[PDB]
């Protein structure tokens, strides 16, 4: 009965958001934004950020995230914490179903961003919780002076890797390859503690499955890349699954022109950047990149979506 | 927000173990987001939940003993006890409605 | 006689060309930058930023530069205090000359902003640091309590009316439109003031000449854009021309795809959107954006320019 | 940094208006970018031009007696001076070579 409507509604509480947030706040344009479950974004599951330009030093992505939501509500976003379960893209307002209530729109900007991406091993399902864990800087205090494994060969899971490395005893860091993809700052800090420090690289080889009991994760089979049957036991108290991501557009299931999961967007150097397959309907941050994908690149994109949106919206008000 | 216990190590084998009646325990920590992340739905839940179950929080930053007795080496996890006994337990994040859908798929 | 070799040379020492240093730093890709004239950018101009997701409070344009530039240093980005005034593209490594030296580099990455506009007025040339100003932030000093006058209608010519006001004893803003294209809660700040305080406004009108005596400007003449033989006196001491910025594109000129000024970029949702016609040249900021120029945005494509100048690096490496 | 005489209000016409010889006035201000932004090609100036000029920077963050009686409404502003003679003047920032095309065009 009480459906709350507003010009322009923001999705999601990441980089990408609260920048759409705030500068569409500043366009007077009263943005209502949900957080969903994840409040803050990925950010909020690392600790050091460094790569925020203009913040040197200690900065960790529960603080950037904090001060943005300060940010976005100092200029009166209306934040709502909610997430959204099934929306309407063909009828104008946009209806957006949600379990503390049901949002219309005139304008929708989708900064969904992007959920932990698993292998799909039963058995890495069945220790979700007991040994199996996404987050490190969650998890990483059941490791203390223990083995512990870290999966992936992206910035992730080095970092994980880096991270764990003061916690438990050893870090072994699985991957489907000889090389890494995380950036070589990193690489570099990753060989010297590989050299001389506690890290084990566990390279060619892939996680076969997951083994353990009632009380949890005891250790993992791993595969290796270049001899289909070698497969190698390695005797481990619990691991960290870091193989990237997937954009967060299962809601928008067959309403967006979808591509490998991301929004497409219109892209191009001459406005309405953010433009989805739907006028009116906006998409900024990595739910639309399947490249750069860093949250300085996000804020960037989030940002020209809530102009975007009002150059839309204008419209709107023009023609009328 | 009216039921919510800030249990403790030593309140719990008398408050939960042994409580005939559904308890909710989300484990959480300080230094984990998603963990605090749970406690507002908690509450939404609280009133809703009034008499069938009684929401009940437990910060292992501060109470080491019980998280390790029940093997749950991740947080958040939320353990839905019946008669000071796991019936059921949920891990990660997640939103009211999945929440609600775990609540009335096995508190009923 | 002295030339300075890197695989990395990067253009500029605004958000985006620091943003894409700490970013190749982290690719040990040994960057070079350089400042230019203008070192921190823009944002040195200003005063208080409003709009930098994570700085609700006290940032401003300078100090947020100040950071940046310690930031690309800190992951030890060499800086040089120099501005280029010739390049050749056509041959490899690139040839870019400056006031101290000849440059070569395997990439390029192009932040080379923009600069203030002009009216093109012989009074507007006659009257400089003696009554017409480019930065309120510099001269705004020398006239505590007394007449001025600012003419433009984006956010800086309306941020320079609002900071102004504060300091002469009123402040008159000239404008063609009868209406502004700057961010709509200023534009209330301005209304605001238009009303209970010192700001007064004359829209629709174009300055046709700055009067004054061989001491300064004294008053400023302006015509009706509606009434082609109309005019108008304005007894004012100060002028201060904020009609926007052309792209730092003159020394590329006919060195690669100009479009009005602004280097076209292959842009799109595939990577490498920050490429120029030339490959291996990559451009960011405001140098290739003619639609946002926002300080966020700077940074995001900045840190793309980076990404995309590894990516091309890393080819380079193979094939040697 | 040992040649750019750091003048001071009182002690001004004592130095650049009397004391012979082409003396380039340099006003600036810790609160204008621009105006510190000329300090380093000065100090490449006083070195690359010596014996043939002299580089005087006069402050008026709190110095402001001075700019007024020139009619300087604006900084940074470069004043030739020639014994208590303006020569020639430059207003608004510019590079190395920018200064040196002036200092050139200009002195004999
Ligand atoms: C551990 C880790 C560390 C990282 N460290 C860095 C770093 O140091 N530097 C850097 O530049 N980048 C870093 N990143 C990358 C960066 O976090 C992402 O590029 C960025 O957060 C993307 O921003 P976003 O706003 O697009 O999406 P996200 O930050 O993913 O946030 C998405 C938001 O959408 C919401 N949401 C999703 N679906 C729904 C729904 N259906 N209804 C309602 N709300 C919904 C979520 O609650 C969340 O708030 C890191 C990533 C990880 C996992
Ligand atoms: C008064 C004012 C206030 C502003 N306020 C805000 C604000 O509050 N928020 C916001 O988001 N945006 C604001 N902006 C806009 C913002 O400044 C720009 O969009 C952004 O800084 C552009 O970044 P950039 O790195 O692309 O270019 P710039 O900041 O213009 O930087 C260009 C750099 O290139 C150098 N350079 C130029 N030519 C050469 C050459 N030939 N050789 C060598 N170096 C060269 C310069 O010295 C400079 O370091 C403001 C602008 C002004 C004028
Ligand atoms: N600072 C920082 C910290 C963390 C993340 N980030 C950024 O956020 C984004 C995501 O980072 P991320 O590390 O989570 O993920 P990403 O950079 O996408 O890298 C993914 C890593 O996981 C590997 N991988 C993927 N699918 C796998 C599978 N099914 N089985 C095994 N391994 C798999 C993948 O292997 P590779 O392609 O190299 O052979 C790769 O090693 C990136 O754009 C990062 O630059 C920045
Ligand atoms: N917060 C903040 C503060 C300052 C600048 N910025 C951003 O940086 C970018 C540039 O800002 P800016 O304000 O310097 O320049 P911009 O936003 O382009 O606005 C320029 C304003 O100047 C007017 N103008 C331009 N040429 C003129 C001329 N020859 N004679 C008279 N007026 C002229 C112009 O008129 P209009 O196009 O409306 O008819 C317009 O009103 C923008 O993306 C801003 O949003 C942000």
């Amino acid at each position: 009965g009480t459906t709350k409507h507003s010009k322009l509604l923001i999705l999601g509480s990441g980089p990408a958001g609260y920048t759409a947030a705030v500068y569409a706040a500043r366009a007077n344009l009263q943005p209502v934004l949900i957080t969903g479950m994840e409040k803050g974004g990925q950010l909020t599951t690392t600790t050091e950020v460094e790569n925020w330009p203009g913040d040197p030093n200690d900065l960790t992505g529960p603080l950037l995230m904090e001060r943005m939501h300060e940010h976005a509500t100092k200029f009166e976003t209306e934040i709502i914490f909610d997430h959204i379960n099934k929306v309407d893209l063909q009828n104008r307002p946009f209806r957006l179903n949600g379990d503390n209530g049901e949002y219309t729109c005139d304008a929708l900007i989708i900064a969904t961003g992007a959920s932990a991406r698993y292998l799909g091993l039963p058995s890495e399902e069945a220790f979700k919780g007991r040994g199996v864990s996404a987050s490190a800087t969650c998890d990483g205090f059941f490791y203390r002076n223990q083995k512990v494994a870290v999966i992936g060969g992206g910035n992730t899971a080095v970092e994980e890797a880096l991270y764990l490395s003061n916690i438990a005893s050893e870090v072994h860091l699985i991957h489907r390859r000889d090389g890494f993809r995380a950036e070589k700052i990193l690489i570099k800090r990753l060989m010297d503690k590989v050299e001389n420090g506690n890290i084990i690289l566990h390279t060619n080889r892939t996680l076969e499955e997951v083994t353990g009991d009632q009380m949890g994760v005891t250790g993992v089979r791993l595969r290796d890349t270049q001899n289909s049957d070698n497969i190698e036991s390695l005797d481990v108290a619990g691991l960290f699954v870091a193989i990237g991501h997937s954009p967060n557009t299962a809601i928008f299931e067959g309403q967006l022109e979808l591509e490998n999961g991301y929004i497409k967007v219109q892209s191009g150097i001459h406005g309405n950047a953010t433009q989805t397959s739907i006028p009116g309907v906006f998409a900024a941050g990595d739910v639309m990149d399947h490249i750069y994908r860093q949250a300085i690149t996000s804020a960037g994109t989030g940002c020209m979506a809530a102009l975007d949106a009002e150059r839309y919206l204008d419209g709107l008000a023009d023609a009328k | 927000s009216d039921k919510i216990i800030h249990l403790t190590d030593d309140s719990f084998d008398t408050d939960v173990l042994k409580a005939d009646g559904a308890i909710l325990v989300d484990f959480w920590a300080e230094w984990c987001g998603p963990s605090k992340m749970i406690a507002p739905i908690l509450d939404e839940i609280a009133d809703e939940y009034q008499g069938k179950l009684t929401v009940a929080k437990l910060n292992i930053d501060q109470n080491p003993g019980t998280a390790p007795k029940y093997g749950i080496r991740g947080i958040p996890t939320l353990l839905l006890f019946k008669n000071g006994e796991v019936a059921a337990t949920k891990v990660g994040a997640l939103s009211k409605g999945q929440l609600k859908e775990f609540l009335d798929a096995n508190l009923a």
